[PDB]
């Protein structure tokens, strides 16, 4: 009893949870969480790197502003007053 | 069937998602390195 | 403009009011011995070994301007006269010790020209490792083998 | 060239005849204490906190020219001498109070160099917030924390 | 028939009018933003 296809997109993906065995979806969820953590860690690193770039030009004196736009969203808003 | 870790998923569709990933973590890693490189250029400039 | 960083009641380095920011070397342990300055939020920058914040409006009149203009010759600093040449600031070895970081190197018109971070001993004279202004942007010159003061 | 804005019989700020326009800060309440000037049609500009109009032909001989040329040094203003440096006009704190807006900052040849709008107190000295001419066009410099006079 | 808000109107003809709108409010909004951008350029120039 079935003439439906597989999945598309995830939907059916969760339907399989009924087949195979017990362990499955929870492990996948954990993997997804790990991926999210990697994504979050990357972003945190990127922000720190963005600071590393705005460093030097963190003292004072004209000089961007300037490259502060084009400028990874701060850069500016930052140059100003 | 035949192997272990429950294989499931999707040609096409499957490729759609796969193609995304490998793709943003590597990007931000490369960008990080490039930012370091530029920083060193500034350090050299001083 | 110069304020001292204290750690366990002991002067470790200095802090300086240059431009519109409040500077102090990142490597210096302690907290600026000034209420107004101490409660600020500093932005660290490990590349420059710098750690700046913004000067409160009531002290902004107390800042010191700096300049990219530095022709070969002699400059002024607390312990005497620094010498600039070949793109390098130097001093008689012994005249600068740990705990001198943050101290500005003025010119004869008072413009801060660089800020000492440490020095490399190369015999008779020590090449200073300083934070200096370029065309407009900050920069850091660190002679080979510097000892971070 | 200088005319006073009055409000309920009380001087609030000033109005100035610069170039071929008649200026007065937008924030200043009142109406110029001069028949000819009062009946004019002003064009407000909230970005510049400026409010200009055109000088009647019979007063155009009474305007004051201004200039983009302003080298570091001392300038003249009603309360004394302003100091220009680092792209900032300043004065001894206390020498400028609310009700001084509109007052021009002349140089030694009489050319109006900027027009005071207010000032930010940064201790010993106050950085003025002024309207100044660029290459050809008007501009407004407002130090962090200005108190609009 | 079948739904609620009294549907009425016109293929073609219907498209003629529809194509107009979405079209002028958005334009003046974009132009407004562009004017602000240029204004900021002038502010930076000063």
């Amino acid at each position: 009893s079935t003439n439906g296809t597989a999945h598309g997109h995830p939907h059916e993906i969760i339907l399989y949870y009924y087949e195979l065995y017990p362990t499955m979806t929870v492990v996948i969820v954990s993997v997804a969480s790990f991926v999210l953590l990697s994504m979050v860690g990357t972003a945190v690193g990127m922000c720190v790197c963005a600071r590393r770039r705005c460093i030097t030009p963190y003292e004072l004196t004209p000089g961007a502003t300037v490259p502060f736009l084009l400028s990874l969203l701060c850069c500016v808003r930052t140059t100003k007053a | 069937h035949t192997t272990l870790g429950v294989q499931d998923i999707s040609t096409t569709a499957m490729s759609w998602v796969q193609k995304i990933t490998g793709g943003v973590g590597l990007i931000v890693a490369v960008a990080a390195l490039i930012l370091i490189v530029v920083l060193c250029v500034s350090f050299s400039r001083h | 403009c110069i304020f001292e960083v204290k750690h366990e009641g002991k002067v470790m380095g200095y802090a300086c009011l240059v431009g519109d920011k409040v500077m102090k070397p990142a490597h210096v342990k302690g907290t600026i011995d000034n209420a107004d300055l101490a409660k600020l939020a500093f932005k660290r920058s490990s590349k420059y070994d710098l750690e700046c914040a913004q000067i409160p409006v009531h002290m902004k009149s107390d800042a010191s301007k700096f300049t990219h203009e530095k022709p070969e010759g002699y400059y002024n600093w607390h312990h005497g006269a620094v010498q600039y040449s070949g793109g390098r600031f130097t001093i008689p070895t012994g005249a600068g010790k740990p705990g001198d970081s943050g101290r500005p190197i003025f010119d004869n018109k008072g413009r801060v020209v660089a800020i000492v971070l440490g020095g490399a001993n190369e015999g008779a004279r020590t090449a200073l490792s300083v934070v200096t202004w370029n065309k407009d942007i900050v920069t850091k010159i660190t002679p080979e083998g510097a000892e971070e003061w």
